[PDB]
RNA sequence: CGCGGGGUGGAGCAGCCCGGUAGCUCGUCGGGCUCAUAACCCGAAGGUCGUCGGUUCAAAUCCGGCCCCCGCAACCA
RNA sequence: CCUACGGGCAGGCGCCGAGGGUAGGGCCCGUGACUGGGGCGAAGUCGUAACAAGGUAGCUGUACCGGAAGGUGCGGCUG
RNA sequence: CACCUCGAUGUCGGCUCGUCGCAUCCUGGGGCUGAAGAAGGUCCCAAGGGUUGGGCUGUUCGCCCAUUAAAGCGGCACGCG
RNA sequence: UGCGAAUGCCGGCAUGAGUAACGAUAAAGAGGGUGAGAAUCCCUCUCGCCGUAAGCCCAAGGGUUCCUACGCAAUGGUCGUCAGCGUAGGGUUAGGCGGGACCUAAGGUGAAGCCGAAAGGCGUAGCCGAAGGGCAGCCGGUUAAUAUUCCGGCCCUUCCCGCAGGUGCGAUGGGGGGACGCUCUAGGCUAGGGGGACCGGAGCCAUGGACGAGCCCGGCCAGAAGCGCAGGGUGGGAGGUAGGCAAAUCCGCCUCCCAACAAGCUCUGCGUGGUGGGGAAGCCCGUACGGGUGACAACCCCCCGAAGCCAGGGAGCCAAGAAAAGCCUCUAAGCACAACCUGCGGGAACCCGUACCGCAAACCGACACAGGUGGGCGGGUGCAAGAGCACUCAGGCGCGCGGGAGAACCCUCGCCAAGGAACUCUGCAAGUUGGCCCCGUAACUUCGGGAGAAGGGGUGCUCCCUGGGGUGAUGAGCCCCGGGGAGCCGCAGUGAACAGGCUCUGGCGACUGUUUACCAAAAACACAGCUCUCUGCGAACUCGUAAGAGGAGGUAUAGGGAGCGACGCUUGCCCGGUGCCGGAAGGUCAAGGGGAGGGGUGCAAGCCCCGAACCGAAGCCCCGGUGAACGGCGGCCGUAACUAUAACGGUCCUAAGGUAGCGAAAUUCCUUGUCGGGUAAGUUCCGACCUGCACGAAAAGCGUAACGACCGGAGCGCUGUCUCGGCGAGGGACCCGGUGAAAUUGAACUGGCCGUGAAGAUGCGGCCUACCCGUGGCAGGACGAAAAGACCCCGUGGAGCUUUACUGC
RNA sequence: GGCGAGCUAGCCCUGGCCAGGGUGAAGCUGGGGUGAGACCCAGUGGAGGCCCGAACCGGUGGGGGAUGCAAACCCCUCGGA
RNA sequence: CGUGGUUCGUGGAGCCAUGGGGGAAUCUGGGCGGACCACCGCCUAAGGCUAAGUACUCCGGGUGACCGAUAGCGCACCAGU
């Protein structure tokens, strides 16, 4: 029955995307973090 | 003067609708002078700040005219009386000789045909806006201004009036629909007559649904909540208030007065 | 079994707290007014205070046991 | 089968049909825990409404109230 | 009373399947009788086997209806999830 | 720095075990081929299953899964030569299809501006934002794999430039327009489908008959201009003009004059059309798919016909139904050797997607998971209709372990003599009933209902006669609705499939609705409606530190809070306490004002400190009001000419002592109260009494038609629920081949009884019994498994909740 | 201090969907009716949180499932439509 | 008056800072030495700049009674995979 993943490409980028992580200071930090740990991916694809 | 239905379905039984005879040919409520897209929206920026709202028919705002002094001395003929869904009252469409068209909140009386005028001049007959200092004592008048040039704000709901009981200083004394006794400035534009479509008080929605068409969602009694969400929520099978009855936010809701006292406007009031 | 209150002329209640006075209304008895009754007025009578103890100089009153009356509780299971 | 056969009788099917069954109505009678008023029955209880301004003139339609008669409001009549 | 069990011993009633005891409800054998016969009373032996169908209530129990030779009382983690 | 325990951590390997399972009971069988190997790959034939799908096209999502060659270690629940798997190579073509060099929507962002300790929050215009608006391609063929994309045919839009002809041209600005709901719905058409005796077509005559107006197959598709057909759109001229934030010659408005019609003009739809292309059965080829022929195919009449199109059509209704651009008109700067408009001609026309899966083995569910997933198409026949049901077309499937066997037992099914709720907590379950037409139908009622009440009859086929409609002509055909009559057959004609059991009577809730996603669907919530209360509008109220916003572009016939809950009849008494409301007096009271009076130090001037009276708010006190505000609404004793009983009285208390109505109740402890009813029997049910442990009037009181997957009682019908079981079917269980888990597990060589033992012993004691080891079965025991008991206590453990607990904000 | 409304709840903008049958409100027309009316009766008409019933939305009772096909499923039955 | 800082938690509570209120002087002026006064002294507020000694280790070197693949950084290995 309707599970919790209902992937939709526009929402995923609108929500977790790069351009979005960067307006909220709280997320510019998510990037700062992810970059420091050396995540090969700063954001979802 | 209000339509009744045989009970061919429960709710149709007691249900009762408006009379739309005053409505001179209408439907297409004329674009130009209104409509204007209306923003149905039940909360402010984010959060619900008036409870139990939303849903209900889509709506087109009729941009109605509340300052009437805008067109002193220019008369106008009255072309339509039509259904406005954003007020208890019905609205008169009036063609000016100026060429200009706008809407007015339709007084009890205006037949489709009258010339209507506004200004210190102007004959005292239903539909004509004057300043208040020039309207003769004892006249019922409506769509009143509270301070000169600020727009009509008093007595504009179907059937509401306001008698002018006296004059004193640059001010006149009205009885507003609330029974209150208020001094209003003399220069404030009022417009002679009562508001009309006055049976509106007597409609009976009839079923739950009708209350939603109207845009009002179900309203749940504190009584029926838990104590987390309302100062009346608990017991174990219906337990009296058990305190002086209260609103979700805590303040007492039976009797406790609310008007800010220091208000400047106090020095211009006198009743209930 | 638990807790609290109570028992006072015939009825219903004070007095018990703070030791030493027994009081109120009704009723009962005698006498008036009335043709008569009632109402009304004038007079009087009647209690050992549930009981056994104990304290005190002295106990309705302070203490304890027993006898009754009424009320409250008896929950997790 | 009989004949005096292009016949009759037996026999067969059919309509109607007393009544039997199933179903649901109507009307009347009897009866029933209990309950409502009513009549009647020498000397039971409570008050005093009415009859004499009945000691608050009476009566009256209505309405509310009250152990009970009754009282009260509104209007009416005069008996 | 608080002894094993709170790093779990699932609690009433029914149903199913029983098994045991005897302080015997019936049937078998008896003594005594205020036992004429018939039918009973009371006590003794006896556990082979039997010990009904319904109404009410979740009930066990009990009341009741119709019968019956009788419509037994208990134990088994108030036998048995 | 030494391990055996920490339900320790990490890893390895065991037990259960060749055990359960191998994922829908739509179903398989044989021949042939390939290969080391074949139930599992290919092919043929036969069988079965989907067909409002289990077929087909689109959108999401997915991301090489597409196509071909080669291959099988692993993935595939078996096998595997096969594959969505491995390796490699190929494959996605657009001015017109979708999106972008267009528009705006909620919302976002945001010059100006506002606010906030910083971070930041708001915000006019603007900008961004789409499945909405705007916008030009239809059809056939070709590829192993793409196609409205390549090709072919016919058709079209925009930009640039030029030539002609026309005009005051010109816009981010003005106006028109775009531009709009729901239900019903006219006409004409189209998609779609059926029939034909007509036109085309390979063949076919079996098995008793048929060479026949036989059978079987097919009889269209796209298409400019013109033209028909249907429908939408719309008045024309003149003057005045102060409104549409400049200006208009435009629009608005006033007068007047002409048509009032679609006449005219315009637009779309359908038809026809040049041209283009398709084109079955069957037979042959060879598939792993398709190709040849049929053929020079034919290509036509009739009927049924949308929910689609003409479209902005029409009527009714109340809840009263986006924006902006494209478009057109108007003008302003500006320019008018410009520019625009029209026609023609040349040229120019960019970016992204396009494979494939897409109700699923390619998406969301760890899985090739019986679950979930939006739009469109969805044929035929019958059944009254229909997207229902049965069968079926096209198309797609037999669900990736099999073979046998024919036990118990389990699941899903069918049937049962007599009985018929006797079962049980309860008719749970299952049965009965069941579509359509006709007859018929009660109490009660708010007059609509109750109603499918109830209870009944009819239902197939054949022949004869016969009425009306649509289409054609008024006719035949064809399609539709019937009416009457004589017959035939079976156990039975809605002959299969989909298709209510019913009545009586209480409780609660008026009603449709809503709810604890995943143990509660309810008598709970909501609900129209009633009442109280607040709020005069920069409203109250809510969110926010603010700005601001919601309320509301509302205004007391409105908005907030609270209770009650359709409707009928009603809703009593207490304001002493608490709440709120009112009260210009008085009492108290903080800072502050005020300083009489005192003190510290100085030689002194001074400097500095304490401080009475008195003037100083709200709050509280105090005075009053208020009950659809929180709330409350008595005790003893006596009394009548049998007796009981008490209308009457006495007395104590109170703020006042419960009115109407109701009452063993969703409330009654005693209690299975008592009486009546129902039953052979009634702790329940119904009626009644009142002794109300502990009913009672907006946490409403008492009723109420209708309504209910609520809950209680009773009856009829019918039954495997039962007396009481039996038989039968299929899927498992069993055996054989292939693959092969799990909780659990100190170690085991793991018996009964009677004892004992930490009080319930395979493990101690005595006695008894007992050859070793499996398999199918049953669940009494291993205080069997699971979960560090949820109950209970304990911890100066936690957390949600409350208030006249404390203390704060 | 940050991350979440791609599940779920509410609201906002914009689209879409609901076979087929039944019942027959107003209004309208006609007839009766009256001084005029109310009203009556036909026909027409097509209203409704109206009825039956698929899609679709549900989740009533029961059975099965319970190391499942499934960390909520399956079958029969049932509610709205 | 309200608070912060200092060892200072209103304490006899100064000093330094300052949200609010009132509000000077310029050497004979001002601040300070722990309520306040005197005396005796210290120091020049309301403007500013200033190397070094000091902190740290992404990074480079050198050492080790530091680890030796369950250790040692999570990663000795194409791991923030
Ligand atoms: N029969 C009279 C009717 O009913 C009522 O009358 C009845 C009663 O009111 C009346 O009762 C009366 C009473 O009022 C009066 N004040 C006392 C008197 N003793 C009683 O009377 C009764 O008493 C005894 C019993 O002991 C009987 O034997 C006697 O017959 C009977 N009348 O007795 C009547 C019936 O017996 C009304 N009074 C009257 O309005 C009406 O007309
Ligand atoms: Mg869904
Ligand atoms: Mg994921
Ligand atoms: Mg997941
Ligand atoms: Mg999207
Ligand atoms: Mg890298
Ligand atoms: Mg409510
Ligand atoms: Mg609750
Ligand atoms: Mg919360
Ligand atoms: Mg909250
Ligand atoms: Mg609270
Ligand atoms: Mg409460
Ligand atoms: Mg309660
Ligand atoms: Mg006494
Ligand atoms: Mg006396
Ligand atoms: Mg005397
Ligand atoms: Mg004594
Ligand atoms: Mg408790
Ligand atoms: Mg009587
Ligand atoms: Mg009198
Ligand atoms: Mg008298
Ligand atoms: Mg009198
Ligand atoms: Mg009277
Ligand atoms: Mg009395
Ligand atoms: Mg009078
Ligand atoms: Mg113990
Ligand atoms: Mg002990
Ligand atoms: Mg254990
Ligand atoms: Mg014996
Ligand atoms: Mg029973
Ligand atoms: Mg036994
Ligand atoms: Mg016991
Ligand atoms: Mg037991
Ligand atoms: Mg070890
Ligand atoms: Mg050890
Ligand atoms: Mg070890
Ligand atoms: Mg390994
Ligand atoms: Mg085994
Ligand atoms: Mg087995
Ligand atoms: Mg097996
Ligand atoms: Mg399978
Ligand atoms: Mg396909
Ligand atoms: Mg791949
Ligand atoms: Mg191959
Ligand atoms: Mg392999
Ligand atoms: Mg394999
Ligand atoms: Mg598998
Ligand atoms: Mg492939
Ligand atoms: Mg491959
Ligand atoms: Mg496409
Ligand atoms: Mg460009
Ligand atoms: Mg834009
Ligand atoms: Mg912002
Ligand atoms: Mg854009
Ligand atoms: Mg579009
Ligand atoms: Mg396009
Ligand atoms: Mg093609
Ligand atoms: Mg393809
Ligand atoms: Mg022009
Ligand atoms: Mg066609
Ligand atoms: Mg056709
Ligand atoms: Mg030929
Ligand atoms: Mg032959
Ligand atoms: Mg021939
Ligand atoms: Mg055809
Ligand atoms: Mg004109
Ligand atoms: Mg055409
Ligand atoms: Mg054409
Ligand atoms: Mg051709
Ligand atoms: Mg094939
Ligand atoms: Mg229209
Ligand atoms: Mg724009
Ligand atoms: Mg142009
Ligand atoms: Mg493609
Ligand atoms: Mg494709
Ligand atoms: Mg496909
Ligand atoms: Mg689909
Ligand atoms: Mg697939
Ligand atoms: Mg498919
Ligand atoms: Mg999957
Ligand atoms: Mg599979
Ligand atoms: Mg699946
Ligand atoms: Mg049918
Ligand atoms: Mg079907
Ligand atoms: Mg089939
Ligand atoms: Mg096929
Ligand atoms: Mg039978
Ligand atoms: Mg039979
Ligand atoms: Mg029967
Ligand atoms: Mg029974
Ligand atoms: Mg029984
Ligand atoms: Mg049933
Ligand atoms: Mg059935
Ligand atoms: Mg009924
Ligand atoms: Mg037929
Ligand atoms: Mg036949
Ligand atoms: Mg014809
Ligand atoms: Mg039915
Ligand atoms: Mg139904
Ligand atoms: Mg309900
Ligand atoms: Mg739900
Ligand atoms: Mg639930
Ligand atoms: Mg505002
Ligand atoms: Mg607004
Ligand atoms: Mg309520
Ligand atoms: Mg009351
Ligand atoms: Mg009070
Ligand atoms: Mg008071
Ligand atoms: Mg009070
Ligand atoms: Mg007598
Ligand atoms: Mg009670
Ligand atoms: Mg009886
Ligand atoms: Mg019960
Ligand atoms: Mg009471
Ligand atoms: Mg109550
Ligand atoms: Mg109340
Ligand atoms: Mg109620
Ligand atoms: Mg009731
Ligand atoms: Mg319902
Ligand atoms: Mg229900
Ligand atoms: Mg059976
Ligand atoms: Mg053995
Ligand atoms: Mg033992
Ligand atoms: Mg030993
Ligand atoms: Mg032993
Ligand atoms: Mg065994
Ligand atoms: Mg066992
Ligand atoms: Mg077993
Ligand atoms: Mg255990
Ligand atoms: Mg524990
Ligand atoms: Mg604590
Ligand atoms: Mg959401
Ligand atoms: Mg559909
Ligand atoms: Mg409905
Ligand atoms: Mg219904
Ligand atoms: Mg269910
Ligand atoms: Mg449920
Ligand atoms: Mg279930
Ligand atoms: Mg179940
Ligand atoms: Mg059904
Ligand atoms: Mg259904
Ligand atoms: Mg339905
Ligand atoms: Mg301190
Ligand atoms: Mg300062
Ligand atoms: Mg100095
Ligand atoms: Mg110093
Ligand atoms: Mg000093
Ligand atoms: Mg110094
Ligand atoms: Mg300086
Ligand atoms: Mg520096
Ligand atoms: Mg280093
Ligand atoms: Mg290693
Ligand atoms: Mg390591
Ligand atoms: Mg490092
Ligand atoms: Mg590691
Ligand atoms: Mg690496």
């Amino acid at each position: 029955m309707k599970r919790t993943w209902q992937p939709n490409r526009r929402k995923r980028a609108k929500t977790h995307g790069f351009r979005a992580r960067m307006r909220t200071p709280g997320g510019r930090k998510v990037l700062k973090r992810r970059r420091q740990k050396g995540r090969w991916r700063l954001t979802p694809a | 003067a209000v339509k009744k239905f045989k009970p061919y379905t429960p709710s149709r039984r007691f249900m009762t609708v408006a009379d739309f005879s005053e409505i001179t040919k209408t439907e297409p409520e004329k674009s130009l002078v209104k409509p204007l897209k209306k923003t149905g929206g039940r909360n402010n920026q984010g959060r619900i700040t008036v409870r139990f709202r939303g849903g209900g028919h889509k709506r087109l705002y009729r941009i109605i005219d509340f300052k009437r002094w805008d067109k002193v001395g220019i008369p106008a003929k009255v072309a339509a009386i039509e259904y406005d869904p954003n007020r208890s009252a019905r609205i008169a469409l009036l063609h000016y000789v100026d060429g200009e068209k706008r809407y007015i909140i339709a007084p009890d009386g205006l037949q489709v045909g009258q010339q209507v005028v506004a200004g210190p001049d102007a004959p005292i007959q239903v539909g004509n806006a004057l300043p208040l200092r020039f309207i003769p004592v004892g006249t019922v008048v409506h769509a009143v201004e509270l301070e000169p040039k600020k727009g009509a704000k008093l007595a504009r709901a179907a059937g509401t009036s306001a008698q002018i009981q006296g004059r004193e200083g640059d001010y006149v004394i009205l009885r507003l629909p609330s029974g209150e006794l208020r001094k209003v400035h003399g220069e404030c534009y009022a417009t002679v007559g009562a508001v009309g479509n006055a049976d509106h008080k007597n409609i009976v929605l009839g079923k739950a649904g009708r209350s939603r068409w109207l845009g009002r969602r179900p309203h749940v009694r504190g009584a029926a909540m838990n104590p987390v969400d309302h100062p009346h929520g608990g017991g174990e099978g219906r337990a009296p208030r058990g305190r002086p009855p209260a609103s979700p936010w805590g303040w007492q809701t039976k009797g406790l007065k609310t008007r800010k006292r220091r208000k400047p406007s106090s020095r211009f009031i006198i009743a209930r």
